[PDB]
């Protein structure tokens, strides 16, 4: 599910910095529009990799005024979750209407009646809750969820998934 | 590598390009009598790896179209049997800086 | 694209055209009431106080210097180094 | 934006865009013959949890040694020594990574580039998909049901008792805690 | 004043670029600037508080200044809004 796809960027630099270690302030540039952002076809760019080995090539000079332009080609760990996709996370937030559990990066919620049945919802609980049978669902606890639906959005990715099916539910 | 001596036939030189990958190639005997790349002027040529190649843009940040090309048909490009893509670097005397390194790409 | 002030490849040194211009460029400035950062030993003339300026490497300037596919490289008036 | 390995020749009308699903039909950016920058061909890259917390960890750690070449001129144990590696090396406002690193660090199964090593020397052998040979790595299992359910790219691609010495010697090499 | 076709044929020569769009000093002549990235126009140019970005590719590091036939931009953008591409780059990567 967690990705390495080979990537590329173009930044766009003032003559100010056309310095004795350019090279350096690119990079520093690459990871600061990059590592943290968010697409809906990439995903989650987590890290970049093989630091050092980044591909500069030679950039051109623009054409009004002397900013360069490099088209940095480097490689990192993207992640970037689909609808149908089975994954576990940490609990977050639990309320009336369900509760949210955090895979990696992003946030998948589960939708009260997107749960089983025989589980009801317990208010009057601190820390909130989910009771059943013999299941005990809160903060902490660790589920896992089949991603039935998801959602880009700015710089995220939310997605609903169920606990309603079998091998699905507290671990 | 076939050698024909008055000519061949026009209706057999269109059999060649029919059973790839395998290649074919014609050569009269006439033209074959001196090495044209013993001459005085012809410089040596080199072929380039596809891997010597990659790199030969990546480090001159080419584009194949920016690249200086040599004729299909070139005299030299025939001695070494290029193909279309392969690319050679000339290396000649200079009498500015004793060597200098050129590249020619195959079209 | 850009590109890192390491992995620069350029010329360590200042062209012509680029001293040239930057002179200009910013006589220009200094000649429309520019803030002049050095001390003027009494100069009057913007190309001759640039001309100040530009030996005290005291000029706030970056010359972009594009490449042929576009890239480009960043240099400082400060590190630059002026034989001519 | 930042640009991805293929230029596809779009004609005016943008329409078709597929679904994306446990049918191993994932966005195009995903098929399973994607280019490499050097202009080759390559397999998918599918990193199954505590495997990326290993690619992660390495060049976040390679990335400080690099990151001072230049300035001469168990469990909860690693949960501080890498919001340090981070604190060093990172945007300091990556908070996604951190939270990666959490969570990739907390739910994995493996701390043996060793132990990971074979589980990929092992996977490798199934000609199933790298989607696959990847939930099936970060995805605790018993039965073929808890597996051909929870992965249901697999259902005919491989017998159940196969795929059943595979989770044996899955839990055998999950390290411990 | 005139900038015709052999003036046009030296500017070419000279392998300058953006001038041409813009032969320059004394005709079209403009300063546009381009993304380092996806060699194309879009870059917003807030030349004061010298923010720059350029969303799409996303930018606001890489950034060049070119000098281009004012002809030429409109070559370009006439082009693009027949949905050709014409990118401006500034570093050879091809190399020969």
């Amino acid at each position: 599910m967690f990705f390495i796809k080979d990537l590329s960027l173009n930044i766009t630099l003032h003559p100010s910095f056309f310095g004795p270690r350019m090279k350096q302030y690119l990079k520093t540039k690459l990871l600061e529009e990059v590592e943290g952002s968010c697409t809906g076809k990439f995903g989650y760019i987590l890290c970049v990799l093989d630091y050092d080995n980044i591909d500069i090539q030679r950039g051109r000079i623009l054409p009004t005024d002397g900013s360069a332009e490099f088209n940095v080609k480097y490689r990192a760990v993207v992640f970037k979750p689909f609808k149908g996709e089975v994954v576990d996370g940490t609990v977050v937030s639990c309320s009336q209407h369900g509760f949210e559990v955090q895979v990696g990066p992003m946030k998948v919620f589960v939708t009260k009646h997107l749960m089983p049945q025989d589980l009801t919802f317990n208010a009057g609980s601190n820390p909130p809750s989910y009771q059943s049978s013999e299941d005990v669902i809160t903060i902490k606890s660790r589920i896992r969820v089949k991603i039935e639906g998801c959602i880009s959005q700015v710089s995220s990715i939310h997605a609903i998934g169920s606990i309603k099916e079998d091998y699905l539910g507290a671990i | 590598i076939f050698v024909y001596q008055n000519n061949i036939t026009p209706s057999a030189m269109k059999l060649v390009p029919s059973i790839p990958p395998a290649t074919i190639e014609t050569f009269n005997e006439a033209a074959l009598v001196v090495n044209i790349t013993h001459h005085e002027l012809v410089p040596k040529h080199i072929r380039l790896s596809s891997d010597e190649k990659r790199e030969l843009l990546k480090r001159y940040r080419l584009k194949e179209s920016q690249l200086p090309r040599i004729q299909r048909a070139d005299p030299v490009a025939l001695y070494l049997g290029l193909k279309r893509g392969e690319v050679v670097k000339i290396i000649r005397k200079s009498e500015t800086s004793g060597r200098y390194a050129s590249y020619r790409i195959c079209m | 694209k850009a590109i890192p002030k390491d992995q620069r490849a350029t010329t360590p040194y200042m062209t012509k055209y680029e001293r040239a211009r930057i002179l200009g460029t910013r006589a220009l400035q200094i000649s429309m009431n520019a803030p002049v950062f050095v001390d003027l030993e009494g100069e009057t003339d913007p190309l001759r106080i640039a001309m100040k300026e530009l030996a005290e490497k005291k000029i706030p300037l970056v010359i972009r210097r594009y490449l042929p596919d576009g890239s480009f490289e960043d240099w400082s008036v400060e590190e630059l180094i002026v034989d001519l | 934006s930042t640009s991805t390995f293929q230029t596809r020749r779009r004609r005016l009308k943008k329409v078709e865009e597929e679904e994306n699903a446990a049918t191993l039909q994932l966005g195009q950016e995903f098929q399973l013959k994607q280019i490499n920058h050097q202009g080759e061909e390559e397999e998918l890259i599918a990193l199954n949890l505590s495997e990326a917390r290993l690619v992660i960890k390495e060049a976040l750690v390679e990335r400080r040694r690099a990151f001072k070449r230049s300035q001469k001129k168990t469990r909860e144990k690693e949960l501080e020594s890498i919001d340090v590696l981070l604190e060093q090396t990172t945007g300091g406002n990556n908070k996604d990574l951190k939270n990666t690193m959490q969570y990739l660090t907390n739910f994995s199964r493996f701390r043996d580039q060793e132990t990971v090593g074979a589980v990929i020397q092992l996977l490798k052998s199934t000609g199933l998909h790298p989607f696959e040979v990847a939930q099936l790595g970060s995805l605790a299992c018993d039965t073929a049901d808890e597996a051909k359910t929870l992965i249901p790219s697999l259902n005919n691609k491989i017998s159940d008792d196969e795929l059943e010495r595979i989770l044996k010697e899955l839990s055998n090499l999950e390290t411990l805690y | 004043l005139r900038f015709g076709e052999m003036e046009r044929d030296c500017m070419i020569a000279h392998g300058a670029a953006s001038f041409l769009k813009e032969l320059m000093e004394a005709s079209d002549a403009f300063r546009v600037h381009i993304c380092g990235i996806c060699g194309l126009m879009t870059v917003i140019a807030k030349l004061n508080h010298n923010q720059f970005e350029c969303k799409g590719c996303d930018n606001k590091i890489d950034i060049y200044q070119i000098h281009i036939p004012y002809a030429a931009k409109l070559l370009f953008q006439e082009l693009m809004a027949m949905n050709i591409t014409p990118r401006l780059y500034t570093d050879r990567s091809r190399d020969f």
